[PDB]
């Protein structure tokens, strides 16, 4: 019965991974033109 | 299967050790534990404005200036006649509680106290002046002083009420008069009756009126209580009590 | 009559203006017209008792 | 009579506005015309307790 | 440097200050505190002067 | 009993971890142009 | 009884914080403009 | 009975602190002006 | 009556746009006429409870 | 009457273009005109359900 933590670990830092994805933010790009 | 679900609300917690009604709490505890921490204990000074004369005898008293800890206290000097006398030079004991700021031209000075419970002294030059002008200063006072005006004895090389009412400051000397009616205000001061308003009077005359661009009219009379005001062409008669 | 009050209080020193304006600074042991003598000068709340029974303090505006 | 709104508010002190566009500043004990002696001051959700059973807050529109 | 505005910002939450402004028309400066933390914000302050 | 020791180290992280965030406040910043 | 100087430790070192966090002031500041 | 040494030693550092700011003042200052 | 939108809403305050345009900001304990006191702001779910039992609601195309 | 063609489709929003040149743009809780209440929003194979039994799709030719 301790195939629980092998499944917890694994999923843990894959979370981790994505979870920081949705944290990035980029400055739009204005210009001119002529 | 359920091991999955198991695994996602056991990482969920790990992740996350506290309850977002958890963190709202320990904000609004933060949030307190920085308001006393930052609390001023001590009952706080009353934050005022003085203005003294100096005694240039030989056997008087010098003044004191109540100071704050880290606040401005600005001091303007002014002969007898009230015009601005401004420093040539200056010297202060022990900086180490106080900081001077001064305008080369200027008689404005800033001072803040530094130290907690240090008092000094101060003497100053002024331009024209022969004998110079002492202080002594003391921080930590039940009062506090932001402008401090000082009137010399001496003439420096530099030597009505009705526009500050059109402004809406009333004349001192008065009370508040209740009246039925009427979109003014009136004082009686000195036995004359000051009325604001943005009407015009007809009937009693007036000694002196004053207008503004915006309006509003200030009118000087003697004692009446009975009123005749022509607004829009209709006339409205009111009364008003001493 | 006349009354002062206490502009400047540390330990040791008092400083008083009365009510025609003149201002003067004094010690425990000390003579004034129309107070007497000085029994107790405190430096906690501003508030200083003389042999007549009168006690200078701040004032209720300059607080 | 008068209406008095607190504008600002500290441990220690008040700051009260009347209805005629006057500013003042008070203490815990101070005398206060109209509204007698200034019993205790509640700093936490704007309250000030007088002697005639009075309650100076904010205005309810100017909050 | 020119301008007739003030543009300030409170750094903590009720720390109380003041200032003391030099105007170009006015002999004599006005000083004014401010405190933060209260419980509406001006959003402006308007000033008249009787000068 | 002895697994409060484990829940009790997380959350010592995760309050730290934040109320280091509610310290700094970044300065208003002011724009000038013609 | 070894817990109550471990608080008075803890307190103490909190204490020193916060009374070197009260002993400093910083200065007034100057600003001329034309 | 043996208490009174480091009830002694705090007092000894604490009052040394004293003395060495009871002996210094700083020098007065002087500014000109035309 | 006069019908008020909520054109901002947050934990604590919410804007109140009326039906000709009153523009106003409400905390939670206030009074409104036509719906009473003030008792339940709801931030999430865009409704704000009224003590007339009524709710102010985000419009269909006032979204 | 008028017919809908699903321009845009996200979950929680959806994008219709009438048949007399009404585009627009609707959410879960709408009462449309000539089709009611709709019970659901389905992003999957491009379904709007509504309360008059009727189901709003893509074109067959603009698919």
């Amino acid at each position: 019965q301790q195939e629980i933590q092998q499944r917890t670990s694994d999923m843990l830092t894959a979370a981790t991974q994505l979870v920081q994805d949705w944290k990035q933010v980029e400055t739009q790009v204005y210009t001119e033109g002529t | 299967e359920v091991i999955d679900k198991k695994a996602f609300k056991d990482m969920t917690r790990n992740l996350y050790p506290l309850n977002p009604e958890q963190v709202v709490k320990l904000k609004q505890i933060y949030e307190t534990s920085e308001y006393a921490k930052a609390a001023t204990p001590g009952t706080p000074p009353k934050p005022t404005a003085t203005s003294q004369f100096v005694n240039l005898s030989p056997g008087s008293t010098p003044p004191v200036i109540r100071l704050s800890q880290g606040f401005v206290s600005s001091l303007v000097f002014l002969d007898s006649t009230g015009a601005p006398w401004p420093i040539a030079a200056y010297d202060l004991g022990d900086p180490s509680s106080f900081n001077i700021q001064w305008d080369k031209t200027s008689n404005t000075l800033m001072i803040q106290a530094t130290k907690l419970y240090n008092y000094g002294n101060l003497a100053v030059r002024l331009r024209g002046l022969n004998t110079p002008v002492m202080l002594t200063l003391i921080p930590g006072q039940k009062a506090v002083d932001y402008r401090v005006d000082l009137r010399v004895q001496g003439y420096g090389p530099n030597a009505d009420l009705l526009l500050h009412v059109l402004e809406g400051v009333p004349p001192p000397g008065s009370r508040r008069l209740v009246v039925s009616g009427g979109d003014a205000r009136a004082w009686l001061s000195n036995e004359k009756m000051y009325v604001r308003t943005n009407l015009t009077i007809l009937s009693p005359g007036w000694l002196a009126s004053m207008t503004s661009a915006d309006g509003t009219h200030a009118y000087e009379m003697q004692k009446s209580p009975v009123l005749l005001v022509s607004w829009h062409g209709k006339v409205m008669q009111l009364k008003v009590e001493g | 009559r006349i009354i002062y009050y206490i502009q400047a209080v540390i330990p040791g020193r008092a400083w008083l203006i009365g009510s025609n304006g003149s201002t003067l600074t004094v010690r425990e042991g000390s003579k004034i017209p129309g107070y007497g003598m000085v029994k107790l000068i405190d430096s906690l709340q501003g508030r200083i008792l003389t042999s007549s029974g009168q006690v200078i303090k701040f004032s209720q505006e300059d607080s």
